[PDB]
């Protein structure tokens, strides 16, 4: 599942790649950037294998600059992308939206959606669904957008959801995330809504873990961080680059008993995750 | 009101009251980059696509809603020069699909403004679209409604504007009433009368009886052309000099226009050419509110400065001689 990043020059593709993937199917592979300038597309210039090898195409639109020509170029790209392979999920990121109001952001997304739909109606493409995400480097939005894009390319999503829901229901876990060690792109969660504050807490917990471990090296990552109110944050490395970070509440119970039952349950969950080849 | 709101609007009597009305003008402005799919025939396809989208949005009954090729769109016919020259041209003893004793310059149909079932009511406006078009004459689309939601019509206008802007053109909105009546309706509106510096009917440097027999307002029309305006009243009687086979009547009513009206190609200002050579100048407040004051003041300066108006009139005389 290799995703292809496409956009106009100076839209921010390299900056997104540097921020996310630098700080197979599921691991954060070396993605392919593609600088696409306005021109006439050559008909079938040995690009069929390239677009057949892309699991999901991602388009980047700069909200600061004018973007009607960008939408026209995007529709031109989709016009052969959907023709070559009818199974590609198509993603559009409205990047550089840090300095915009909420009403302006919603109106801009609605205008972009309407323009893309009208252009696809003019080009005669039907049965295509293009997703849109308001992304920016300076906040959590790009991480969540890549999380949704990656989640669309894991066929075992509902089974991981059931496994995490069962783990949470039997360990008094407030919220459990299945992060990856790089790029902080959470792969699976429960049916509970992904709170932004809790996501940032877990991501900066990942950062603290990795930095502290890297400070003392050259002699399986496990972490218990307990707060004042008894709420604990737990880290256990899963298979390959995956790791599990769970916010667990004590609910007025013994700290060590809760830690022991959580450790046993999470070890059981990792043993179950060993059977399914969700890693890498 | 209750009679026409119940479906009894076929009384065919000229009512003294009017419903909500909106008049939209298509103006050729600029070709977008790429979209090659000539800059003078892509706008023809743009108007054809706009008319096709309008006629495709026809309100239909449930029996025709459940069923599944519709008739082709009516043709828009193009010409050069004043409209009366084209009217005195159909005499040709050939064909019958050419502007065919009152002449309906437009045709009307009921539309289905909310197709998605967004509104709980039934939405139905009425569109009037012309049957003629020139690159030098602006295009008219009219929306008449009585009880529709004034947001679904706004996004319908937005869809039309986007469909235009994929091609060239630029859809603008202008007040339905004349420019000369805005002090008699809206006293706060900006409205300036212009007595231009050089009178071409009596100046020794610019005077000819043959020219005034040919084109009386030739200097004024060239002044409006060189300052970036398009004729709004294409069916008036102040510019052309020919006859007619009885009066021409639009699909919405008789044209009650005192003077010829002009729209700036940007869509921001409206001018009006009087009989005595004076002009009326005002801004389009609907375009400004929906979406810029130095252009109208610069035009006022050019119409009030002797040197610049002299230069434009000299260019007009030079083009007339050569
Ligand atoms: N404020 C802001 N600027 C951004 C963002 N993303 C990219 N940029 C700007 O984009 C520039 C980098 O663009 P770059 O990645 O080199 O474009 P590319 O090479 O075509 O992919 C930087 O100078 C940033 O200022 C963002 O989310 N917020």
């Amino acid at each position: 599942a290799m995703v292809l990043l496409m956009g106009v020059r100076r839209c921010g593709k390299s900056s997104i790649c540097k921020v996310v993937f630098h700080n197979s199917t599921l691991i954060d592979l070396a993605v392919m950037e593609l600088p696409g300038q306005l021109n006439y597309f050559e008909p079938s210039y040995d690009s069929e294998r390239l677009f057949k090898s892309v699991g999901a195409l991602v388009y980047v639109i700069d909200s600061q600059d004018e973007y009607i020509n960008a939408i026209t170029n995007l529709a031109m790209i989709i016009e052969y992308a959907y023709k070559v392979n009818p199974s590609i999920n198509i993603e559009v990121l409205i990047h550089k939206v840090d300095g915009l109001s909420e009403d302006f952001k919603v109106d801009a997304q609605r205008d972009i959606m309407q323009r893309t739909g009208e252009e696809l109606l003019e080009l005669g493409l039907d049965g295509v669904q293009v997703s849109f995400y308001l992304t920016s480097i300076f906040d959590h939005s790009i991480y969540e957008a890549f999380s949704r894009i990656v989640q669309k390319l894991i066929p075992e999503l509902s089974f991981l959801e059931n496994m995490l829901d069962n783990l949470i229901q039997h360990s008094k876990i407030e919220k459990a995330f299945l992060f990856d060690v790089n790029s902080k792109i959470y792969v699976s969660t429960d049916s509970n809504p992904v709170d932004i504050q809790m996501y940032e807490v877990c991501s900066e917990f990942i950062d603290v873990t990795i930095d502290l471990f890297d400070l003392y090296k050259a002699p399986e990552l496990q972490n218990v961080s307990q707060l004042a109110n008894g709420v604990i944050i737990y880290l256990r490395q899963m298979i390959r680059g995956l790791a599990l970070v769970a916010i667990i509440r004590p609910n007025g119970t013994d700290m060590e008993s809760c830690l022991t039952v959580a450790d046993y349950n999470i070890d059981i969950f990792k043993k179950g995750l060993e059977d399914i080849w969700a890693n890498a | 009101i209750d009679q026409v709101l119940a479906g009894y609007g076929d009384n065919l009597i000229d009512r003294k009251w009017h419903g909500f009305r909106a008049k939209y003008v298509v103006l050729p402005t600029d070709i977008p980059p790429n979209t090659y799919s000539n800059p003078e025939e892509i706008r023809v396809e743009g108007l054809r696509r706009l008319i096709g989208s309008i006629t495709r949005s026809r309100l239909r009954t449930e029996k025709e809603k459940k069923g599944r090729r519709e008739e082709i769109q009516p043709e828009v016919m193009f010409y050069t020069g004043p409209l009366y020259n084209f009217i005195n041209e159909q005499q040709t003893s050939l064909e019958s699909s050419a502007i065919n004793p009152i002449l309906m310059l437009s045709n009307s149909l009921v539309i289905d403004v909310d197709p998605a079932g967004k509104s709980s009511k039934q939405e139905s406006c009425t569109v009037h679209y012309d049957r003629v078009h020139n690159p030098d004459h602006c295009f008219h689309i009219r929306l008449e409604w009585l009880t529709t939601t004034p947001k679904l019509i706004d996004d319908l206008v937005g869809n039309w504007s986007r469909l235009c802007e994929r091609y060239g053109l630029k859809m603008i909105e202008i007040p339905w009433e004349e420019l000369c009546t805005i002090p008699s309706v809206n006293p706060f509106h900006s409205f300036v009368e212009i007595k231009l510096a050089i009178n071409p009917w009596e100046d020794p440097e610019f005077k000819d009886r043959e020219l005034f027999a040919k084109s009386k307002f030739y200097y004024h029309v060239y002044l409006l052309k060189a300052s970036g305006f398009l004729l709004d009243n294409r069916a008036s009687k102040f510019l052309q000099n020919q006859d007619i086979e009885f009066d021409i009547m639009y699909s919405w009513g008789k044209p009650q226009f005192k003077y010829v009206q002009y729209i700036h190609h940007t869509g921001a200002y409206v001018a009006e050419l009087r009989e005595n050579g004076c002009l009326f100048l005002a801004p389009n407040n609907i375009y400004i509110s929906r979406v810029a004051q130095k252009v109208i003041l610069n035009f006022k300066s050019t119409c009030l400065d002797y040197q610049k108006l002299r230069s434009i009139f000299l260019d007009a005389k030079e083009m007339w001689i050569t």
